């Protein structure tokens, strides 16, 4: 079967360089064209370029001329994409693509490689309990994770016990650092009747802090 | 004493001669009953046989035409003689054999035709430049060997059809050198340029107006051209009484029969002329290349001496074709044809350094044997081909014809001719098997069983129907 | 380059509906177009190439069509797996250019949000910061506008919003707004409010607290 | 021996269409045998020669046949900032046809192809193409492995290495019992010659109309070479298949190269990975040794034997004179893993310019004696030069040195009667295998029925 197995996510500093890979599985990379595509949430999808691994010849969008450099080694059946003089705008997911039948198509896609450019150092999160103000039938608590790098973080209530009625929100980039928040909703007879704890783990700096929510 | 003529116990004059070439017959009335009528000619006169009744044929050979070998092939109106004798009469009796001779001379100062057939594919651009003065340079060197010289010129590339010919862009059809920085002629199969003429400066000035073309595949349709230069007698201008030299130059492989299928061409080469008033081969795109066998047939039919003047990188290739086309000579051409002059002279010398006899229309019952006298009176038995000769030398062959039995047709004729020569020796054979006394036979004779037979040559034969 | 205008940007539909995505180009591309699918938080799968031809393994409910500069992707009878993103891509000319995208979303009945405001924690205030949090859970449709008010006056500097994908259970979205101020500036004022403007209520849903007072 | 030369069956096509240039037997899903005939000069839509294919049902009377319709419109596709072009004018559709299961493979070795990018181009060259059809279902597909999109300048830079622009794929064709189409392309790699293999089923599933350039992953082309012996050798003029290694799971390939090693000509036996096992060298130059190859077991030892045609071989005769007549070579496969030695038998033609060996067809067992037989064509032989097909019977020691039967051409002069042959199929269902002969010069096909031995 056709499968494209890319490299793992990269974490690098601006001005440095990175080289991604795209290993072929179940076929010969030399068979067809190999394209690289950049994906961002706002700018959407952008086409970088292509390479014919049989001979090494390439084509590029004028937008990426200078930063992108595509190469291929038929020996390791692997294709590469090199990015130079990295920037905050180079933070994106990078896919490699090949066609199925049509010489020019874009059909099979690797899983993608997640690149993050940042000057930030490995910082530990700051976990804060969010208790309501001084009534109803449904109560809601919260838990704020601020200023940590890099992603990700795992968050549970009562160490995976309280799972239903929860909303954990995506991380957001707050000045080279990440901010994450989470909420939970139960009945008034549960809290403060039962101790509710916010369990946060940041494996990067290896910290598993826990904050119990206390009323006001 | 008794011999094979008597002991066989023959029944007629005809059967008597058939015993052995030494027998004879006596047709005389006054001959003893016990004495045989079929004995040696010495034994019959011994027994008082009338000399006029003696039937004894002697196998002989007398000349009818015996012109002398010409000293110079110059001048004359094809009255040159290079074979002697030109015609003889031969008489043979059953199972006998007679011997005669023939002389052959490589005449000095014999006219020569030289048609220069040239590859003009782009690989030959620099060759064109070094032969611009070739016509006058070649007139100077051949003048030592002949006073009658005519030269012509033809040119070939390949079949103007895909994939031999570039067909894109549309500009490349008018100028195949389009994607380069020069101009060249559109593709052409083969084109006749100059008929064989004695005005040698016409050669130089047609060469100076020629230019090259360009095709895709290294092998070139040269054989297409060798054919047309051979079978288009009138257009090339081959003279009847002259040595025909066809000089083929190329620096690459050549196409052969059945290669044309890659162009969609499957029709075999018909061996006919197809060069019109436009002087271009019109079947180049519709008729396959020729085969080596078809080429040999036409080269022999028109007495053409083919000469492969090719470059070192393909000498071995054409040396091997030369072995499949007898009478072909090979010379090594430099990469710019600068040495083509000495090559042709050497080839002409090598061509006329051999005399090989050939026999045409030889009856089934006749068999021949040959003895060669090459060099200095040195006999070489069982050989009919001299080698290593020079212009002016002369050889001679001794020939013996042996007949088996007696054939039905009493008068046949066959020819002895050297390969490539105009003149020949015609041998008019006559099989003397019958007796002259048979012409005066008596059908239904009173002497022969009350008319039930026939009286001929002094004996009684059973008539027709018995 | 060739501009790929994909429309609509999103649509709310239900299982079994026959929907049609379109893609309009800046010039003729003569069926040199493909279609892609990206299931939530996953990679891409080929759907169509050369305008109409299916990719091996793809169901027959999908179909491409159109010519010149206008093409159409159609899904007959949607499946639960068919809710994902869909992009068109042209390869009539280099460089290849994609469409903006089109997200298929589960349709359901409208639902007003459950607002909840949260003052800064004790731990945070002791460190030199102050973040007021405003959660807006379980609602539909996704179109919503949050507004922060300090002493009744609007504030736009220092806000940090975040949304979730459509929930797997109830098919409702949720939002999280975070106003971040310094400790010094947090105490210059007393009232804190986050107003919520939805189509479920002409009047904005308001929740607020006052500093010190509780 | 027992072919009926009295009551023939004649099929015929349009005038000048070269109907009969190539033929083969075709069995539908019900086993009903038909005859597929190629006519590489049939008029197209634009009144221009494109070729065509006919599918003749079996009728002892014969007659006209319905066409097997194919797309004859020139194609154009603007994609990848390039323009792809196909030119079917004078392509010769039907210059070789071959059948396997309920599928027909008709090829146009001279279909032209060009790619345009602004001012540059790939050059308009004959890459060759083959058209595949399933007559009962109506399915259609194409296959043209030598199509490329590399521009003319690059080939010059890389020195014409791997130049598949002049393949003329489909020149010769054959299909393995496993269903793997094998095309001969004598013009691949700048007139070196390549072979192209690909499973039929993958061709049908990976083809879509209008794509013009598409991938077939399961395909397998042979390899370029820098050896001057292969230069202008037309490796792929003729092709065939058989079993020559002893392993019954692998299929071996036989390839003709009639101008190999400076027109010495050769035939090579390969594995499915194009690795050379044996190489039979030509005996005489320009003999075109390799013009036709046939594979069948003639001596009945279960081991396939090889037959090679050299239709221009010049026989030696009296007075040092040669005479082009043609010649066929028989090679008997030895027991176990051993090289094919010297030829077991030399069959030499008789009629000058007769081209004895232009076509060779395995007949199966004609007289039903236990040994397979063959037929050899001399399309310009016979006392009239009208054409002859000679039959040679198998025996314990190879083949008989003299023919058992001789089929003289029923057509006028120049019919090329015998240029194509196919046997070993019982078409009237009488238990005896029959023979179909093509005469494209006369645009007809003659069917000889085998009858019980007299
Ligand atoms: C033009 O025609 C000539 C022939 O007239 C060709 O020259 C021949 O080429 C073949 C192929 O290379 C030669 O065949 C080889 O002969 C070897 C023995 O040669 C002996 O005898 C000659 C006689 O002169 C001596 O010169 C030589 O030194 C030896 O004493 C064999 O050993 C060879 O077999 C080996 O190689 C072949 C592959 O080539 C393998 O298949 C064998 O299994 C084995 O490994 C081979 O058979 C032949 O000898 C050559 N003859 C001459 C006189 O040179 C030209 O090639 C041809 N040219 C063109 C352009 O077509
Ligand atoms: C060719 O020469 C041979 C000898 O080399 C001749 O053969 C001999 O001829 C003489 C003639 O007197 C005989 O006596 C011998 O018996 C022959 N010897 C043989 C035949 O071995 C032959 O006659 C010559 N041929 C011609 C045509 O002159
Ligand atoms: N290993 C391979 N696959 C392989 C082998 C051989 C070649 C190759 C390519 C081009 C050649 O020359 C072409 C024209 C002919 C001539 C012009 C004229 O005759 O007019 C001239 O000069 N150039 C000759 C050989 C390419 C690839
Ligand atoms: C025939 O042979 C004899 C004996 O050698 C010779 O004397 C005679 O001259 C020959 N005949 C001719 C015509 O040369
Ligand atoms: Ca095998
Ligand atoms: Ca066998
Ligand atoms: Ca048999
Ligand atoms: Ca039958
Ligand atoms: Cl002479
Ligand atoms: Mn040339
Ligand atoms: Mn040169
Ligand atoms: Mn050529």
């Amino acid at each position: 079967e056709v499968q494209l197995q890319q490299s793992g996510a990269e974490l690098v500093k601006p001005g440095a360089s990175v080289k991604l890979s795209c290993t072929a599985s179940g076929f010969n990379i030399k068979d067809t064209y190999v394209h690289w595509v950049k994906q961002r949430p706002e700018q959407g999808l952008e086409w970088i370029g292509r390479i014919d691994p049989a001979n090494g010849y390439t084509k590029y969008d004028p937008k990426f001329q200078g930063k992108a450099t595509i190469t291929a080694d038929t020996s390791s059946n692997t294709a590469y994409l090199q990015l130079s003089s990295l920037t905050s705008e180079d933070t994106a997911v990078y896919y490699c693509v090949r066609p199925l039948y049509d010489y020019y198509a874009m059909d099979y896609w690797g899983q993608g490689t997640s690149v993050t450019v940042s000057s930030a150092k490995t910082t530990a999160p700051s976990v804060y309990p969010l208790a309501p103000v001084c009534t109803g039938s449904s109560v809601t608590l919260g838990c704020l994770v601020k200023g940590y790098f890099p992603e990700p973080v795992t968050l549970t209530w009562n160490s995976g016990s309280l799972s239903s009625g929860v909303h954990t929100f995506p991380a957001v980039l707050q000045s080279d650092l990440y901010t994450l928040s989470s909420s939970v909703t139960v009945t008034s007879s549960t809290w403060p009747s039962q101790s509710i704890t916010c369990n946060v783990a940041h494996p990067a700096s290896s910290t598993k802090v826990d904050k119990k929510i206390e009323p006001r | 004493g008794p011999n094979i003529c008597t002991t066989r116990g023959v029944s007629s004059c005809q059967q008597c001669l058939a015993v052995s070439p030494m027998c004879a017959w006596c047709s005389d009335e006054a001959l003893p009953l016990g004495s045989p009528r079929c004995d040696l000619k010495e034994n019959l006169l011994k027994d008082n046989c009338a000399p006029e009744s003696i039937e004894f044929p002697v196998s002989e050979a007398r000349v009818l035409e015996d012109r002398p070998l010409s000293d110079k092939g110059s001048g004359d109106s094809s009255q040159v003689t290079q074979v002697s004798p030109q015609r003889i009469a031969l008489r043979l009796r059953p199972d006998d054999s007679k011997n005669f001779s023939i002389q052959v001379r490589q005449v000095e100062d014999y006219p020569v035709d030289i048609y220069y057939l040239m590859d003009l594919s782009y690989s030959m651009k620099d060759d064109l430049w070094s032969i611009q003065n070739l016509g006058t340079k070649l007139a100077t060197q051949m003048r030592k060997l002949t006073s009658n010289l005519r030269i012509g010129f033809g040119a070939f590339v390949d079949k103007p059809v895909s994939p031999y010919m570039y067909i894109s862009p549309p500009e490349a059809l008018e100028n195949p050198c389009y994607d380069m920085k020069t101009t060249c002629l559109p593709m052409f199969g083969y084109k006749h340029v100059l008929t064989l003429t004695d005005q040698v400066t016409r050669f130089n000035e047609e060469v100076k107006k020629q230019s090259v073309s360009r095709n895709r595949d290294a092998p070139e349709g040269g054989f297409d051209a060798i054919m047309q230069a051979t079978v288009c007698d009138e257009k090339i201008g081959w003279r009847n009484d002259a040595s025909h030299l066809l000089v083929f130059t190329t620096d690459a492989k050549t196409h052969i029969a059945l290669d044309g299928r890659l162009a969609g061409i499957v029709q075999p080469n018909d061996g006919q002329c197809h060069v019109g008033s436009d002087n271009h081969y019109s079947a180049s795109t519709t008729m396959d290349y020729p085969s080596l066998g078809l080429m040999t047939e036409k080269l022999s039919q028109k007495n053409i001496n083919l000469i492969f003047a090719v470059t070192e990188n393909v000498v071995n290739l054409y040396q091997n074709y030369s072995e499949l086309i007898p009478g072909t000579t090979v010379g090594v051409l430099s990469m710019d044809s600068s040495n083509v002059l000495q090559l042709i002279v050497d080839a002409y010398g090598k061509i006329r350094s051999k005399v090989e006899l050939e026999v045409r229309d030889l009856p089934e019952e006749l068999s021949l044997s040959f003895n060669a006298t090459c060099l200095n009176n040195e006999v070489i038995p069982g050989l009919k081909s001299c080698m290593g000769l020079k212009i002016g030398d002369t050889v001679s062959f001794s020939i013996e014809a042996k007949v088996r039995g007696c054939p039905q047709e009493k008068e046949k004729s066959f020819t002895i001719k050297p390969v490539g020569f105009k003149d020949s020796l015609i041998v008019q054979v006559t099989f003397d098997c019958d007796c002259a006394c048979q012409a005066q036979a008596e059908p239904n004779s009173h002497r022969c069983n009350n008319g039930n037979g026939t009286f001929e040559c002094g004996v009684c034969r059973c008539g027709p129907g018995w | 380059d060739i501009l790929m205008t994909q429309s609509p940007s999103s649509m709310s539909v239900s299982l079994g509906d026959t929907v049609s995505i379109t893609c309009h180009a800046s010039q003729g591309i003569s069926s040199n177009i493909g279609w892609l699918q990206q299931k939530p938080g996953k990679s891409f799968m080929g759907l169509i190439y050369y305008g109409t031809n299916l990719v091996d393994g793809v169901p027959s409910r999908f179909s491409g069509s159109g010519s010149g500069a206008d093409y159409s992707l159609t899904i007959s009878s949607l499946d639960s797996e068919d809710f994902a993103d869909y992009y068109c891509v042209q390869y009539a000319q280099l460089p290849y250019t994609f469409g903006g995208g089109t997200k298929l979303e589960i349709k359901r009945a409208d639902a007003a949000p459950t607002v909840s405001i949260f003052p800064p924690s004790s731990e945070q205030l002791t460190s030199g910061g102050a973040s007021v949090v405003c959660f807006l859970n379980n609602f539909y449709p996704k179109d919503i506008n949050v507004k922060w008010k300090i002493d009744g006056s609007e504030r736009q500097n220092g806000v940090l919003n975040s949304w979730t994908d459509q929930d797997s259970k109830d098919s409702t979205y949720s939002m999280s707004s975070t106003l971040t101020l310094t400790k010094d500036e947090y105490e210059r004022h007393n009232s804190y409010t986050c107003e919520a403007t939805h189509k479920t209520s002409t009047s904005p849903i308001v929740k607020s607290f006052n500093r010190n007072e509780c | 021996l027992n072919l009926d030369p009295v009551q023939l069956t004649f099929y015929a096509g349009p005038n000048g269409s070269q109907f009969g240039f190539s033929l083969d037997f075709h069995k539908d899903s019900h086993g009903r045998v038909a005859i597929v005939v190629g006519a590489p000069r049939t008029l197209g839509p634009s009144q221009e020669e494109t070729g065509g294919v006919f599918l003749c049902p079996w009728r002892a009377e014969g007659g006209q046949c319905p066409s097997l319709l194919f797309d004859l419109r020139d194609e154009t596709r603007n994609v990848g900032s390039q323009t792809l072009q196909t030119f079917k004018a004078r392509q010769g559709l039907g210059a070789s046809v071959v059948s396997w299961s309920d599928v027909i493979v008709a090829c146009a070795p001279w279909q032209h192809w060009n790619v345009l990018e602004k001012t540059e181009e790939a050059e308009k060259t004959p890459v060759g193409s083959c058209f595949l059809a399933q007559p009962e279902s109506g399915r259609r597909a194409e296959y043209s492995p030598c199509r490329g999109n590399t521009l003319s300048r690059i080939y010059v830079e890389n020195d014409f290495s791997w130049d598949k622009r002049y393949c003329e794929a489909g020149f010769s064709s054959v299909v393995t019992q496993a269903g793997e189409l094998v095309l001969g392309a004598p013009g691949g790699y700048y007139f070196l010659g390549l072979l192209a293999q690909a499973p039929v089923a993958d061709i049908f599933s990976s083809y879509r109309p209008g794509i013009l350039l598409w991938h077939v992953s399961s395909q397998s082309l042979s390899f370029d070479s820098s050896n001057p012996e292969y230069f202008d050798g037309y490796w792929g003029y003729s092709v065939a298949v058989g079993e020559f290694d002893g392993d019954l799971n692998t299929t071996e390939y036989v390839v003709g190269a009639p101008t190999w090693s400076w027109t010495l000509g050769a035939v090579e036996i390969l594995d499915s990975y194009y690795q050379r096992l044996h190489r039979l060298r030509g005996e005489q130059m320009a003999s075109y040794f390799g013009h036709s190859v046939a594979v069948t077991d003639v001596n009945g030892d279960g081991r396939h034997d090889l037959l090679v045609g050299a239709p221009l071989y010049m026989e030696s005769r009296a007075d040092r004179k040669l005479a082009e007549v043609g010649r066929v070579y028989l090679f008997l496969q030895p027991r176990g893993p051993h090289a094919l030695g010297a030829p077991s038998l030399l069959l030499t033609g008789t009629q000058l310019y007769g081209r004895f060996g232009s076509a060779i067809a395995p007949l199966g067992d004609l007289d039903r004696d236990g040994y397979n037989d063959i037929a050899v064509a001399a399309p310009y032989g016979g006392p009239s030069g009208r054409g002859q097909v000679l039959v040679f019977l198998g025996q314990s020691e190879g083949l008989r040195s003299r023919p058992s039967q001789v089929l003289d051409s029923p057509f006028p002069t120049g019919s090329a009667f015998g240029f194509s042959l196919r046997g070993a199929v019982d078409i009237d269902d009488n238990g005896y295998p029959d023979l179909i002969v093509g005469a494209y010069g006369a645009n007809q096909v003659a069917v000889y029925r085998a009858q019980p031995v007299v």
